């Protein structure tokens, strides 16, 4: 539905 | 004007603030609270690498034109990109910030931000959708570089210089920042992974790749190297201005959101030019589950016409796959194409195959079987031949996972079959065993459907269904359908 999150460091 | 620092940001929040009792997350789906609570300028972590501090930057940098695309935007998360962007740049590489208002509710949010130092505020008549918002912004830019970047964003130390010093070695390199994450809930401001790519499965929606052992392997001589990507995020990039105009700005057709930045990244690598991902350059972004505005025409039909213009001109062959993985797609006029067909042909740019090799080798072509092999399973148990051919009963044991006897397929003739053998109802009587008999396709005797949401094996014609209750006093089984643990089958993939 959206850009997702990317993972974080 | 008035310089940023003296702008009344409590004046302008304060006008639009959440009421008691309100849902926090309703207008914007983040939690406006929160970001109403912080300051324009609110200091935010150092998130680059250390490599990344010590470096002088290249000092005759082109100055670029920010273009700001918004449509009922928080007020507070709006503001707060543009002093971002004023504070964290050299003013000198600043030309101007254009915010384009997309027919926002509220012509307020971005006529008061016009006071402001270097802001020019474009209010679009009619809702125009991100992608002819940002066309709009780049031709009024006055400056040789754009930069687009999403409404509720925040830049972070010495973002811009990296990303200028890119474009203007190379103008055919389009350039975006490592996308730090900016929490919906509490708006705390956390350094995304430096181990990520851009990339898309099948189905044609963008999402993050983690690197290959290798390719992190490859980078520890400079980690902060430029990571080549074979797509961007939407929501912040730097592109030479003739380079965007010459290669075909965005599609105008494509409506609200959705699909643009596959189609860019698409073009820029098919057409000639490179994508890149600069891990000195840090902006946050507040990333979002829903949408909170309006999709005219529907927000599933407006993602999907907007990817098949992508698909239809760029994709070759492999625009199957899409189809395949999203069919109702198919269901979605998309439109004349012809303008981005001739500006294909006119840049001599790549075949998709050229891209999948060289631009984006990890993604793997799906995986085909027109039928379903494998096993029909209830509970624990398997459907069974026994070990016998024509003219046997049939049964169920353990599943063992070693297909042989347990191996069955659903056929496009209706039959459920075993190498060359099929179940037959051989008697319709209510309680009478099946048997195994050769598949021949004018058996009406061999036909059975999947009813009940997959669930259960009904004889056609009949009311019969598959029965596992006679399974210890002779096999299966026709049985009249009704509610029996023994009637549940499912086929389970090899
Ligand atoms: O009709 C629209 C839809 C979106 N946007 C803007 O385009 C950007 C991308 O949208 P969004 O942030 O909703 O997408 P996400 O980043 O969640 O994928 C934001 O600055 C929006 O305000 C716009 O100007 N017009
Ligand atoms: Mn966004």
């Amino acid at each position: 539905s959206t850009t997702p999150a990317p993972t974080t460091k | 004007k008035v310089r940023w620092p003296d702008f009344n940001q409590e004046a302008y929040v304060g006008g639009t603030m959440v009421r008691s009792g309100q849902d926090p997350y309703a207008r914007n789906k983040f939690n406006q609270v929160e970001s109403d609570k912080l300051r324009m300028d609110r200091a935010i972590p150092d998130t680059r690498h250390d490599q990344c501090q010590r470096k002088q930057w290249r000092v005759d940098l082109p100055a670029t034109s920010v273009v700001i695309t918004f449509h009922n935007e928080a007020r507070s998360a709006l503001l707060r990109t543009v002093v971002s962007v004023l504070k964290k740049s050299p003013p000198h590489l600043i030309k101007e910030i254009i915010l384009v208002d997309d027919y926002s509710n509220d012509p307020e949010d971005g006529a008061l931000l016009g006071k402001i130092e270097k802001v020019r505020v474009l209010r679009n008549d009619r809702r125009e959708g991100l992608m002819r918002s940002r066309v709009r912004g780049a031709d009024a830019a006055q400056a040789k570089v754009l930069t687009f970047l999403d409404s509720h964003c925040e830049c972070n130390e010495h973002w811009l210089e990296p990303l200028l010093e890119r474009v203007a070695e190379d103008r055919t390199r389009v350039v975006s920042p490592i996308a730090d994450v900016i929490n919906m809930d509490n708006f705390q401001y956390v350094g995304a992974s430096a181990d990520l790519k851009g990339g898309f499965d099948w189905n044609l929606v963008f999402k993050w790749d983690y690197m290959t052992p290798e390719q992190r392997r490859s980078r520890q001589g400079n980690p902060v190297a430029p990571i080549k990507t074979p797509m961007i995020a939407g929501g912040a990039f730097v592109m030479d201005k003739f380079y965007f105009e010459e290669l075909g700005k965005y599609d105008m057709m494509m409506d609200v959101w959705g699909g643009e930045n596959l189609e860019i990244s698409f073009r820029v690598w098919q057409c000639g030019g490179s994508l890149e991902i600069i891990p000195c350059s840090r902006v946050g972004h507040v990333f979002r589950k829903q949408h909170p505005y309006t999709f005219p025409g529907g927000s599933g039909t407006v993602f999907a016409r907007n990817t098949r213009r992508a698909a239809e001109v760029w994709m070759d062959e492999y625009k199957n796959f899409y189809y395949a993985a999203v069919p109702s797609a198919r269901n979605v006029p998309y439109g004349n194409i012809q303008s981005r067909l001739e500006l294909r042909k006119k840049l001599s740019c790549k075949p998709f195959k050229w891209y999948l090799e060289n631009v984006y080798p990890e993604l793997r072509v799906p995986d085909h079987q027109d039928i379903a092999f494998g096993a029909l399973q209830q509970g624990t148990n398997c459907l069974d031949t026994l070990g016998h051919f024509a003219d046997g009963v049939v049964g169920v044991y353990e599943c063992h996972n070693a297909g042989g006897n347990q191996e069955w397929a659903l056929t496009k003739e209706k039959s459920v079959k075993h190498m060359d053998l099929c179940l037959t109802v051989v008697d319709r009587a209510p309680g009478s065993l099946i048997k195994l008999q050769g598949c021949r396709e004018n058996d009406s005797r061999q036909k059975w459907e999947q009813i009940e949401g997959n669930s259960k094996l009904r004889h056609v014609g009949s009311n019969l269904c598959l029965d596992s209750r006679t399974a210890k006093s002779g096999g299966l089984s026709v049985e009249v359908c009704g509610p029996a643990l023994s009637q549940q089958w499912k086929f389970t993939l090899n």
